[PDB]
RNA sequence: CGUAGACGGUGAGAGCCCGGUACGUGAAAACCCGACGUCUGUCUUGAUGGUGUUCCCGAGUAGCAGCGGGCCCGUGGAAUCUGCUGUGAAUCUGCCGGGACCACCCGGUAAGCCUGAAUACUUCCCAGUGACCGAUAGCGGAUUAGUACCGUGAGGGAAUGGUGAAAAGUACCCCGGGAGGGGAGUGAAAGAGUACCUGAAACCGUGCGCUUACAAUCCGUCAGAGCCCUCGACGUGUCGUGGGGUGAUGGCGUGCCUUUUGAAGAAUGAGCCUGCGAGUCAGGGACAUGUCGCGAGGUUAACCCGGGUGGGGUAGCCGCAGCGAAAGCGAGUCUGAAUAGGGCGUAUCCACACAAGAGUGUGUGGUGUAGUGGUGUGUUCUGGACCCGAAGCGGAGUGA
RNA sequence: AAGUCCAAGAGUGCGGCAGUGAGACGGCGGGGGAUAAGCUCCGUGCGUCGAGAGGGAAACAGCCCAGAUCGCCGGCUAAG
RNA sequence: GGCAGCCAACGUGUUGGCUGGGUAGGGGAGCGUCCUGCAUCCGGUGAAGCCGCCGAGUGAUCGAGUGGUGGAGGGUGUGG
């Protein structure tokens, strides 16, 4: 039920965004938000990790030697895995690591962490990040450090405003992400969540029916 | 303001894998194998009992047949109808889908196990003559398809 | 891949209302003349399976 | 992930090395040797460790022994009496008085046959 | 400074030192694309729906049979498709199919031919990425690598990276035939000297401390004299809550592992060190148990839109009613002639009655019924499936 | 009917995960053998070893005593 | 005198009582290695590795205690 005034480039305000609190103030949930987490980061998971078997290598077609009579131990070739050069035994093969958590537990996460920062007075609305007509990550950035003084901080940008996110694209601490691609890891990421009035009007009105 | 480092997995969610075979403090030399035998290197079949006639070959396969051409029907009882309309009405198979009684494109016939009370018009492809009596004898009117 | 059925354990064995398998009584195909009534009639119908052999029927049952 | 596996493996050298200094032969330059022995090494540990309460009262029942007869006295006639007089000094503190200073043996002793029966073979 | 805080290099962690990055700009020629014309072709000596018969509608084909192949279908009652052999029709009130077959109905129009897209792959080229390896790893191949080498031949098939920031790579002198060193210099360092980062262990010496040549030793452990070193105190050498080294001597004491009723065993294995070498992974698999979300519901698969891990996707799947071989009936149902017993089913509990104490039943009320989808663990199924090991079997080749 | 009952860590039922299915000697009851075997085959709310350390039997898995949580330079005992 | 497992009492961390040999095997809780999300800290005034000294823990082991060597990366917390 929070009311987030809306903040102009000026150092303005125009209006207030109401919160609606089976969005915004969910009690969160630690256990399950870091199954959601954890789930994402598996899914981002490159699994391209590969060794060769005791077949793969090559060569190793020959019996080494004969089996009986030269006093030596038993060998069926080359490649075996106690060899050097052998083939590998429970090594790594490709995987993919993603896993596929209910639609419901996704949005619940979300829900939770921006309860989370909206409780703490975390989330902030803009009319936009600068001025028009061109990127300047210089005006951009003083901006943002009236806006919060922490290190990291969401940007949710709708996707059409380029010259916003070219202006904010460069500070160390910032990640510009979209309403529609809005996730839990990323918000967690942040100290403050800092929307656009047509993108925090996009993720209410996306979940408003 | 919870961050990433502040999330812990639920208590007595993630219990430790035992790795076998990595000393004789835990389960080493065997890995819980015991000595030798069939069972010490590969497995035994579960259709396998030594060589006498198995359960599955010893018994007489069950009698009948299978009447591919079956009429199967998903069934209401009678008092779910209370619960499902607390005024009654019109209740065709489709506003009783609605209401998850049935799944959702197949035959339907009605069965009378619970009470009904209400006026209801019932709609189905088949009822029970239990079903027909309660639907009647409660003011409605019941009509198959 | 997914799991195979044990055909030959699926056109013996069934399932009751709760979930208990039941079963077919044998010496009962042919040889039948010199079995009295008695002996022929209390080895008929369904009976449960026993609760020794419970646990491989029913892994040949799920397969 | 491959794990080479020589940092961990070391350390438990390292510690049966270490303990196995001054062992004779091989048996403090290889760590499987010295392993082998360091098995037999600490149970022979536990084990003088639990009998060396025996043979410490064997030593001082020796020395009472001796102490006592040269006071002309037996040794079970002597404990027998002390027990009967009371007076309740361990075989440790008996055998220091025994090296120590005679004269508080001798007086003991003298305890010892004064709390003693007038036939010590008599059926009671 | 930032539309550039990607990534490298530069004498050690560089957005502002270099190459670059963000962002823009550039092609004479060749090639790949479209687009507009010549060009090419066709249609218009011509259109349209009617009214009534004869001809035509893919022939050594269909069908039929024998022997096969393949279909979920292993010859079965065996259709559909199909090869070899034999026999061998009709042109539409025909012919084919609808799981032997027949009748009726329905669907279609074989024995003529072309056909894009959605689908499979990567020798090669470009650009990237990795909770991938990092020199016994990763390709066999970071270096002469399919090389050296082995084989007559098919073929088999290695080992070898690191000076320093920069060669500044030791001028000159001395011993030595040289090799090697010692001074001197270079260098931050030469405990960096082209035998070169770090430089472990096995193994090999040299110096010092204690011990050991009348002694039967799984080589230790417990007690222990003497000597040596060290830390305190008082003092000036002897104790102390001491600590180390070595040990004359005394008690006890039969290696480790495998496998066995039982091994110190004269059963197996192991010369030593260092590096390596064995329960792993896939799957809406199955069963059980934790944990989480939603809950009489739970969840999507392919797929579509997102430079992402996000959002749509109801097809299906599991729960929701059972009994029966089945037709079927349904809180019932099957058997049976049976309101006559039994089987299975009606979550579970509570009470009040009505009947028998042959194990309690029946009925009226009440309470109301729990699943599913992620994911951890154990076991399991299909896969080389914890790792190693035959003699041998098959295919194609190489050799007198 | 009691006992044990801050324990036997006891029964029974359902389930998950097993290993085992080569036993040995000694006491008592027996078959085979020659009323031989450190033989072989059975029975035993018999024991120990297996899977048991410590004390005794000179040494000596299976005999006697006694069941090792660790420490002590305390005491009392068991078989002997 | 120290530890631990089961249970009980007040009560909410203590105390008490019983118990703690063990192979196949079952269950529980942990040590050390490496790679990583997030968070912090250390490091050419010298990281890692190695060699020691002096210590520590019930065990695997530890030493953000110290020196020698060394020359560029490491520690810790909480998850994967
Ligand atoms: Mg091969
Ligand atoms: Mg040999
Ligand atoms: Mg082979
Ligand atoms: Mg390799
Ligand atoms: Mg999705
Ligand atoms: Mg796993
Ligand atoms: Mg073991
Ligand atoms: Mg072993
Ligand atoms: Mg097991
Ligand atoms: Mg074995
Ligand atoms: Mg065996
Ligand atoms: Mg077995
Ligand atoms: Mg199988
Ligand atoms: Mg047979
Ligand atoms: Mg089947
Ligand atoms: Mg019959
Ligand atoms: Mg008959
Ligand atoms: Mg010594
Ligand atoms: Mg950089
Ligand atoms: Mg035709
Ligand atoms: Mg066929
Ligand atoms: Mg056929
Ligand atoms: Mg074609
Ligand atoms: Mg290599
Ligand atoms: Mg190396
Ligand atoms: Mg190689
Ligand atoms: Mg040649
Ligand atoms: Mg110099
Ligand atoms: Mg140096
Ligand atoms: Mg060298
Ligand atoms: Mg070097
Ligand atoms: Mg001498
Ligand atoms: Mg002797
Ligand atoms: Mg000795
Ligand atoms: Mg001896
Ligand atoms: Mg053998
Ligand atoms: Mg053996
Ligand atoms: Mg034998
Ligand atoms: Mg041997
Ligand atoms: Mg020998
Ligand atoms: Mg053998
Ligand atoms: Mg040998
Ligand atoms: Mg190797
Ligand atoms: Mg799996
Ligand atoms: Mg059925
Ligand atoms: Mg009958
Ligand atoms: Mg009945
Ligand atoms: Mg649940
Ligand atoms: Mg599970
Ligand atoms: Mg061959
Ligand atoms: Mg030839
Ligand atoms: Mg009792
Ligand atoms: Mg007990
Ligand atoms: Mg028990
Ligand atoms: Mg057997
Ligand atoms: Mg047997
Ligand atoms: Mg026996
Ligand atoms: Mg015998
Ligand atoms: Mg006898
Ligand atoms: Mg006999
Ligand atoms: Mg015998
Ligand atoms: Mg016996
Ligand atoms: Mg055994
Ligand atoms: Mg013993
Ligand atoms: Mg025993
Ligand atoms: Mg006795
Ligand atoms: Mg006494
Ligand atoms: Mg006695
Ligand atoms: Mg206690
Ligand atoms: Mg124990
Ligand atoms: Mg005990
Ligand atoms: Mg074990
Ligand atoms: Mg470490
Ligand atoms: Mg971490
Ligand atoms: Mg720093
Ligand atoms: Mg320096
Ligand atoms: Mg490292
Ligand atoms: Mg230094
Ligand atoms: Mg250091
Ligand atoms: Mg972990």
């Amino acid at each position: 039920t929070l009311k987030v005034d809306v903040k102009t480039p000026a150092g303005k305000t125009d209006g207030s965004v109401e919160l609606p609190a089976e969005l915004f103030d969910v009690e969160p949930n630690i256990a399950l938000m870091h199954q959601v987490v954890t789930a994402q980061l598996a899914a981002k998971r490159q699994g391209t990790h590969s060794t060769k078997t005791r077949g793969e290598v090559s060569g190793g077609g020959k019996k080494p030697y004969r089996q009986k009579g030269t006093g030596r131990a038993r060998q069926g070739s080359t490649r075996a895995p106690q060899f050097t050069g052998g083939g590998t035994v429970h090594g790594p093969k490709p995987r993919d690591y993603s896993q596929r958590t209910p639609k419901k537990m996704i949005a619940a996460a979300l829900r939770g962490a921006l309860s989370d920062r909206a409780r703490n007075d975390r989330i902030h609305a803009v009319t936009e990040l600068v001025e028009g007509q061109t990127p300047s990550t210089k005006s951009a950035k003083t901006f943002l450090g009236t806006l919060t003084e922490n290190k990291k901080v969401l940007v949710v940008i709708g996707r059409t405003d380029e010259v916003g996110a070219k202006s904010v694209r460069n500070l160390p601490g910032v990640h510009v992400i979209s309403p529609d691609q809005l996730n839990t890891y990323d918000v967690l990421n942040a100290d403050d969540v800092v929307f656009s009035v047509e993108a925090l009007n996009a993720y209410i009105s996306a979940n408003s029916k | 303001v919870i961050k990433l480092h502040d999330l812990k997995p639920a208590p007595g969610e993630k219990k430790a894998k035992t790795r076998v075979g990595r000393g004789e403090g835990s389960k080493g030399k065997t890995a819980g194998r015991g000595t030798k035998g069939t069972k010490a290197r590969k497995n035994v079949p579960v259709m396998f009992e030594g060589g006498q006639m198995p359960i599955h070959m010893r018994l007489p396969k069950l009698k009948g047949f299978k009447n591919r051409f079956r009429t199967e029907y998903q069934v209401v009882n009678v008092g779910d109808i209370n619960k499902a309309f607390p005024q009654g009405g019109t209740v065709g198979v489709d506003e009783l889908v609605a209401k998850g009684l049935v799944r959702k494109n197949s035959l339907v016939k009605v069965l009378g196990d619970g009470k009904l009370t209400v006026k209801v018009d019932v709609t189905a492809n088949k009822f029970s003559g239990s079903a027909r009596e309660a639907i009647t004898a409660a003011g409605g009117s019941a009509t198959e398809l | 891949p997914k799991a195979k059925t044990h055909s030959g354990a699926s056109k013996r064995f069934r399932r009751t209302g709760t979930g208990k398998i039941v079963r077919q009584k044998a010496n009962r195909r042919h040889l039948l003349e010199h079995k009295p009534t008695k002996r022929t009639r209390r080895l008929d119908g369904r009976t449960t399976v026993s609760a020794a052999d419970n646990s491989r029927i029913n892994k040949l049952l799920n397969g | 992930a491959r794990v080479k596996r020589a940092l961990n493996a070391q350390k438990k050298r390292r510690t049966v090395l270490k303990a196995s200094k001054g062992y004779r032969g091989q048996r403090s330059r290889l760590y499987r040797k010295a392993k082998e022995q360091q098995l037999h090494s600490l149970t022979y540990a536990y084990r003088d460790r639990r009998a060396r309460k025996g043979e410490f009262r064997k030593l001082w029942i020796s020395r009472i022994n001796a102490a006592a007869r040269a006071n002309d006295i037996t040794y079970n006639r002597l404990i027998q009496g002390l027990k009967a007089a009371g007076v309740e000094v361990d075989r440790k503190n008996l055998a220091e008085l025994a090296v120590s200073d005679p004269a508080a043996f001798t007086a003991l002793v003298d305890v010892a046959r004064a709390a003693l029966p007038e036939d010590v073979n008599a059926p009671s």
